[PDB]
């Protein structure tokens, strides 16, 4: 079964720094590009990053470049997230999301809030 | 569902004339259509069939350069242009639909048909009976005969079965030799091998009394049998 | 010298009819007027030595105007024979001795096992077109009844050169060179050449309809596949019987002799180079506006020097535009020995167009070698 | 052999000429796919499907607006299409990033890989207005290191600002195009707003017929 | 929050029903059939070619006479092909060229299709008027079409693209039941050979067998790790198998309700997009992205067999009612037909 | 977040009476699809080759 259990995130300081992480169970994670997508309140759901198969291949949004930075564990089988100097309008629920499909490039997944291969998501807070 | 025939009337020999068949209520283009006709005080035997687009055209051997079968697919319409007539060629014409696809079922529909009259090798279906008496309630069972075997080698026993009822278009019963066709009721049935065919309707009711024809369809020319009449 | 059997027995042909229409209104002049189909002889006198020149029928006719054979009847009717036999003493001290079968036969040989390689590198390319059953297109159907046409025409030289081969052969241990008069008398020597000729303007034509073809697909965005698939067959092959078969009557009425190959009014051979030389230029219009249309679309997109290079490197075979470097007449190659290279490069070219086209639109076609390793894998 | 078989199968022979009408009508139409996060009533002039035609060549625009957003099934049934119109609007909440996600998707999908993008890039005129009150630098720190191209032809009457982020949006995609392609299929960029952009599709399938042409010579 | 003591409480279920699983998983497949042989280098060859279609093919479907088949192709065209004489009986042109599935029912009399226009259209075969006419326009889906099978004469079970799947009475026009619960666009189903449950496999690697008299789930299995592109039942009912974009096939069983086995192989990367049994359930054949096919033996999980041919990627397969021949459809406007 | 927690409320009904069913052991199960697979295997055409005699796609 596609199982993507996230963990870490919260009340973070503004400026702060945070890691937040998704370990991944069912499926064979090496063969799948993995992203994080987030969900701003209010806001639907936008891309955040991307790593390839291999972990060679990376990618941003424009909106954190250098801010974020985005590993994966194919050993641990899990994804990782490191946000650092985060900002009060990246308050968002946040979600690891697979792409759909085996070894390929293409990705489908920043839908209606119906996407499957894609876990619960954590809410991150930036207030004071 | 609508075919009327045009052209009849009284015509000296050696004259020519034209039939015509318009069709209404379906889609005439695609269907091979035949010139069935037949004496006045006998069976009916075939003339001609022009194909589906026109591309196949085949007369019989007693009409054969006499007469010429074409059909206009834009007015819907059947034409048999009539030359050198004979007194042989005074019949009742009929114009017949007839679809060929896998499981389709030809010779179904039967337009009135119209009286033309002049005033002055084959497959042989032997008919087995001229004439038989029936009741009501039983199994009436009639037998034909082929002189060449029917069954092909793809396992198509090409025998037709047809109900006329008196002064009425020979509507179809059965084709290929098993199967009902449309509209007929469920008291009729088929059976037979090569050259042995029995037509059966078991528990018998009115509205049933007529000629019954014994159509071979493995070559052309078509022929019939004599027809067997039901009586009461 | 450039002089050859071929007309060789042509002026011996002519040598023998105007030697005859003189003999026959000879004077009375003891050997008599007889011509024994080597040398004329006049009304002959008993005791006379008749010094005649050489007759200029010869290969080497030219090379011995000063000498003269000389043959002497006596007054026993007969000259001084070799044994007791009706032979004259015909004695050619005097006449004693460059061909085109000598002279270019490297130019032969290249252009031969051009065409060669060429047959086989076609056949084979039409095998691989034919039989995968998936290449089929209209765009592969151009090319290969294209890949005919270099076939038809690889053999129709093939066969001349072997015939003449034969000729040579059966009429070099020969002099009577009676079949060859004949055979150029008769009319199936006019039907090969006849055949030949329509040969080589198939191919110049099917070069003409790949180009028009590849117009039609770059320029004319509204065409019919099937219809002009049919009027490229056409074009193809009937346009050049079209204007052949006219040719071939005129040529038959006009120009009856040689077995239709002297073409001294030029006008004739002029209405046989005239529609090639239109497929020549049409066809290097459309060279010139494919490639124009290729550096549109290189420097639109959004190291040319490569592709450009592949591109008319590729294209110039598949049209035959390597003509339009001779295409023009100049005919002032005959000053520095440059006309015999000229005629090697243009026969050298036109050999090996063939096997080009045949390695360039099968061999490294990706689409054929992807047909050769997915047939390949479904072998295994 | 084939006793009343043959008429089935001059019926059959019948059914293929008419299904090579069909194909002769078939290739001569350009099926082209609208895929957008109006440009649509702007075309019509002279609810999913459309046929007009420009020029005596008919296109056949298919929209696909009556399906959900999970794209990843339905669109590889438009692997045959000639071009795909991708509508973004250019002032996009960052809307625009998925839009280059979806042509980056597009454009790598193993079905698509055939396929050129004729790139549509509205409401140029709102991005204008919004970068002259302005915004769009927040959403790319990108941009701050990006140079006008000096071939890039300024739209007479709109401001340098406009300009910069303009082509920086058309460049950004190309350079996403561009970053895996096998020189298959391009992207053609436009800007639209009004007036007939239909004469630049025709241009552009033009440009991929006539490319997909040359390069099935060999000669691309 | 009480949505959190919700998903506690799915999750608890999720392991309830992992350990029940667990429990009843004594002797993989695998195991207790090593003492059978196997079947062998099947060279299955192409018999027939059906080469009509203008457009990539997307879909098919056998008659139940074994003779009759209908393909789908997205050049607007659905025609039913006679396979034994390969020649045609009827071309319906549609009216939306994007037609991704059709359905030939089991009393021969009509024909179904459906795509991107979000509906069943229902065709009528043995009409008394001549020509095809569309019988029925089912119009309830509010996205694509995706497969569709006839229980019988009268109604028809369609699957959509927007989660759904939907019981259909055609006689009167509209959804006897809805099937709901997926959670991804619903690629395909199969229904039995009593026709009483059928399964759904979808894009959310979740094959549900449901009930059609009720219209619950009863059923669902989650071995997928993709979305499953095709779905097939076993022949007695019992079991069905899957496949899915994970390059994988997976026999599930449906009494036993969890995943049996797991059909892969190194070489095989790319998904897979149609499945389907032969007639004794022994071979299982399944057509792939990489322009294969693969008979795989249902009960060895070896590749038996490698169906060659197609010059583009299969996209549809059948295996006659009476298992003599294997239809594929590729996207390269062929049939080929396979003994 | 209402929509949320009814499809919530859905799904865990049905994992509730998805879980509460009987199962047969995977060895009876196998054992049964080993059993069928055996007692048909004499009917189909594709293991067992069919010769040209009766196998309708030879010409
Ligand atoms: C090498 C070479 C040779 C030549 N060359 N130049 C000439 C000839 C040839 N010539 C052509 C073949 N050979 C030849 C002969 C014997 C050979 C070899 C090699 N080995 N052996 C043993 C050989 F190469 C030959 O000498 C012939 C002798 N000629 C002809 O006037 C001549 C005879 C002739 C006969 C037939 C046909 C009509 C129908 O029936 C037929 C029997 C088939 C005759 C067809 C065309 C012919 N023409 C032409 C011709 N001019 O060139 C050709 O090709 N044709 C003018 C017409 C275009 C004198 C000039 C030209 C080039 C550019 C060249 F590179």
């Amino acid at each position: 079964q596609v199982q993507l259990q996230e963990s870490g995130g919260g009340l973070v300081q503004p400026g702060g720094s945070l890691r937040l992480s998704c370990a991944a169970s069912g499926f064979t994670f090496s063969n799948y590009k993995m992203n994080w997508v987030r969900q701003a309140p209010g806001k639907g759901l936008e891309w955040v990053s991307d790593i390839s198969q291999s972990g060679a291949s990376i990618s941003y949004t424009g909106s954190v470049k250098g801010r974020f930075t985005i590993s994966r564990d194919n050993a641990k089988n899990t994804l990782y997230l490191q946000m650092n100097s985060l900002k009060p309008e990246d308050t968002a629920v946040y979600y690891c999301a697979r792409c759909p499909a085996p070894f390929t490039r293409d990705c489908f997944d920043v839908t209606s809030t119906t996407y499957a291969y894609r876990g619960q998501g954590t809410q991150v807070t930036v207030s004071s | 569902v609508q075919l009327v025939e045009s052209g009849g009337g009284l015509v000296q020999p050696g004259g020519s004339r034209k039939l015509s068949c318009s069709a209404s209520g379906f889609a005439f283009s695609s269907f091979g259509m035949h010139w069935v006709r037949q004496a006045p005080e006998k069976g009916l035997e075939w003339v001609a069939y022009i194909s589906s687009g026109s591309g196949t055209i085949y007369y019989a051997d007693t009409v054969k350069g006499r007469f010429t079968i074409s059909r206009d697919d834009p007015k819907n319409t059947l034409f048999l242009q009539m030359t050198s007539l004979r007194s042989e060629d005074t019949a009742m014409y009929y114009c017949v639909r007839s679809i060929y696809y896998y499981g389709s079922s030809p010779f179904d529909f039967w337009g009135q048909g119209t009286t033309l009259t002049v005033s002055s090798s084959d497959i042989v279906m032997t008919q087995a009976t001229s004439s038989v008496p029936v009741t009501p309630g039983e199994s009436v069972s009639i037998s034909c005969r082929s002189s060449k075997s029917l069954l092909h080698s793809n396992g198509n026993t090409y025998l037709y079965w047809f109900l006329q009822r008196p002064g009425q278009s020979p509507q179809l019963l059965i084709y290929r030799m098993s199967n009902l066709a449309s509209g007929v009721p469920d008291r009729f049935s088929g059976s037979g091998s090569g050259t042995a065919f029995t037509l059966t309707i078991s528990r018998l009711e009115a509205e049933d009394v007529g000629v019954y024809y014994c159509m071979q369809h493995l070559e052309y020319p078509l022929t019939f049998g004599a027809g067997t009449k039901l009586e009461l | 010298a450039t002089v050859s059997l071929w007309e060789t027995v042509q002026k011996w042909r002519e040598y023998r009819r105007q030697c005859q229409r003189s003999l026959t209104e000879d004077p009375p002049p003891f050997c008599n007027r007889t011509f024994d189909e080597y040398a004329c002889w006049p009304d002959g006198e008993p005791g006379s030595f008749v010094n005649v020149s050489c007759p200029w029928y010869l290969p080497w006719a030219s090379s011995v105007p000063q000498g003269h054979v000389y043959r002497f009847c006596t007054a026993e009717g007969l000259w001084l024979q070799k044994d007791n036999s009706s032979l004259p003493w015909r004695d050619l001290s005097e006449c004693e001795e460059s061909s085109p079968e000598e002279q270019l036969l490297f130019l032969y040989i290249i252009y031969t096992v051009g065409y060669a390689l060429s047959f086989s590198a076609l056949v084979i390319a039409s095998a691989i077109l034919l039989g995968f059953r998936h290449l089929h297109c209209t765009r592969n159907y151009i090319h290969l009844n294209l890949f005919a046409s270099f076939i038809l025409r690889a053999l129709s030289v093939f066969i001349k050169d072997a015939a003449l081969k034969w000729m040579y052969s059966t009429a070099a241990q020969q002099h009577q060179w009676d079949g060859l008069l004949s055979y150029q008398d008769s009319l199936s020597c006019r039907l090969v050449f006849l055949l030949m000729q329509y040969c080589v303007a198939a191919n110049y034509y099917w070069l003409l309809v790949e180009g028009v073809y590849l117009y039609t697909l770059l320029a004319f965005s509204v065409f019919s596949e099937q219809w002009i698939f049919r009027l490229y067959v056409s074009i193809g092959w009937g346009v050049p019987l079209l204007f052949v078969v006219p040719w071939g009557i005129v040529k038959y009425l006009y120009e009856d002799e040689g077995c239709w190959t002297r073409n001294s009014n030029m006008n004739y051979w002029l209405i046989i180079r005239l529609p090639i030389l239109f497929a020549i230029g049409v066809n290097f219009l459309i060279f010139v506006r494919v490639i124009c249309i290729v550096v549109s679309k290189l420097k639109a997109n959004l190291d040319i020097k490569c592709r450009l290079a592949k591109s008319t490197l590729t294209l110039i075979p598949l049209l035959g535009t390597h003509e339009v470097i001779f295409a023009f007449v100049m005919d002032e190659h005959a000053r520095g020995t440059l006309r015999f290279i000229k005629l090697f490069t243009e026969l050298s070219f036109t050999s090996f167009q063939g096997l080009m086209v045949a390695i360039l639109y099968c061999f490294v076609n990706n689409e054929v070698q992807l047909e050769f390793r997915k047939s390949w894998e479904r072998w295994r | 052999l084939s006793a009343e078989d043959k008429a089935a199968v001059e019926r059959s022979k019948m059914i293929e000429k008419q299904l090579q009408k069909d194909k002769q009508v078939y290739r001569a139409t350009h099926r082209l796919l609208l895929l957008g996060a109006s440009g649509k009533s702007t075309i019509v002039k002279q609810i999913f499907e459309t046929k007009f035609q420009v020029d005596k060549v008919n296109f056949h625009m298919f929209d696909v607006g009556g399906q959900r957003d999970e794209r990843r099934k339905w669109i590889q049934c438009f692997n045959d299409v000639t071009a795909i119109i991708f509508v973004v609007a250019s002032s996009s909440t960052n809307r625009l990033q998925e839009a280059l996600n979806l042509f980056k998707s597009i454009w790598n999908n193993r079905w698509l890989r055939t396929i050129s993008v004729i790139l549509f890039l509205n409401k140029q005129d709102l991005l204008a207005e919004k970068v002259l009150a302005g915004k769009i630098e927040d959403y790319f720190p990108e941009f701050a290191r990006y140079t006008t191209p000096e071939d890039a032809t300024p739209e007479p009457g709109e401001d340098p600002r406009v300009t910069r982020a303009k082509y920086f949006i058309r460049d950004e995609f190309l350079r996403i195009s561009t970053a895996s392609g096998d020189g298959r299929h391009y992207c053609y960029p436009h800007f639209t707003c009004d007036t007939e952009n239909i004469r630049r599709v025709f241009n552009d399938c033009r440009d991929i017929i006539q490319r997909m042409h040359l390069r099935q010579y060999e000669l691309l | 929050s009480e949505l959190d003591q919700l998903r506690q409480e799915a999750e608890q279920l999720k392991n309830q029903i992992r350990d029940a699983r667990k429990a009843c998983a004594d002797a993989t497949l695998s195991q207790i059939t090593n003492n059978i042989d196997p079947v062998g280098r099947i060279q299955m060859r192409t018999r027939r070619t059906l080469r009509g279609h203008l457009a990539k093919i997307y879909a098919m479907h056998w008659g139940t006479d074994s003779r009759l088949l209908v393909s789908a192709s997205q050049d607007g065209k659905l025609i039913i092909w006679d396979s034994y004489t390969t020649n045609k009986v009827h071309a319906i042109p549609l009216r939306s060229s994007w037609v991704m599935t059709c359905a030939y029912a089991p009393s021969g009399n009509y024909v179904a299709c459906g795509g991107l226009d979000n509906i069943c259209s229902i065709y009528n075969l043995k009409t008394r008027e001549g020509n095809v006419r569309v019988s029925r326009e089912l119009a309830g889906h509010t996205g694509y079409l995706s497969c569709c099978r006839f229980l019988d004469d009268n109604q028809i079970v369609t699957s959509s693209g927007d989660t759904t799947c939907a019981l259909w009475d055609i006689e009167t026009g509209q959804q006897t039941t809805t099937f709901t619960g997926h959670t991804g666009d619903v690629m395909s189903l199969s229904l039995a050979p009593d026709t009483r449950l059928f399964v759904s496999g979808a894009c959310d690697a979740s094959a549900k067998l449901w009930d059609v008299r009720e219209g619950m789930c009863r059923q669902t299995f989650t071995g997928h790790e993709s979305d499953i592109n095709a779905i097939c039942f076993f022949p007695n009912g019992n079991a069905f198998a899957t496949g899915s974009d994970d390059a994988t096939c997976r026999l599930f069983d449906l009494r036993a309700d969890q995943e049996l086995m797991t059909y892969s192989h190194d070489n095989i990367i790319c998904g897979i997009t149609s499945v389907s049994f032969s007639k004794s359930g022994r071979l299982l054949l399944a057509g792939y992205d990489d322009f294969n096919c693969n008979v795989w033996d249902a009960l060895k999980a070896d590749r038996a067999g490698v169906l060659a041919g197609h010059d583009n990627r299969v996209s549809c397969l059948g295996v006659t009612d009476d298992g003599m021949a294997v239809a594929t459809g590729s996207w390269d406007s062929f049939l080929k037909i396979w003994n | 977040n209402t929509a949320s927690i009814a499809q919530a409320r859905k799904l865990v009904e049905q994992l509730k009476m998805e879980a509460n069913i009987d199962r047969i052991k995977v060895s009876k199960a196998a054992a049964d699809l080993m059993a069928y697979c055996e007692a048909h295997a004499k009917e189909d055409p594709l293991l067992t080759p069919v010769p040209a005699s009766e196998n309708p796609f030879r010409e």
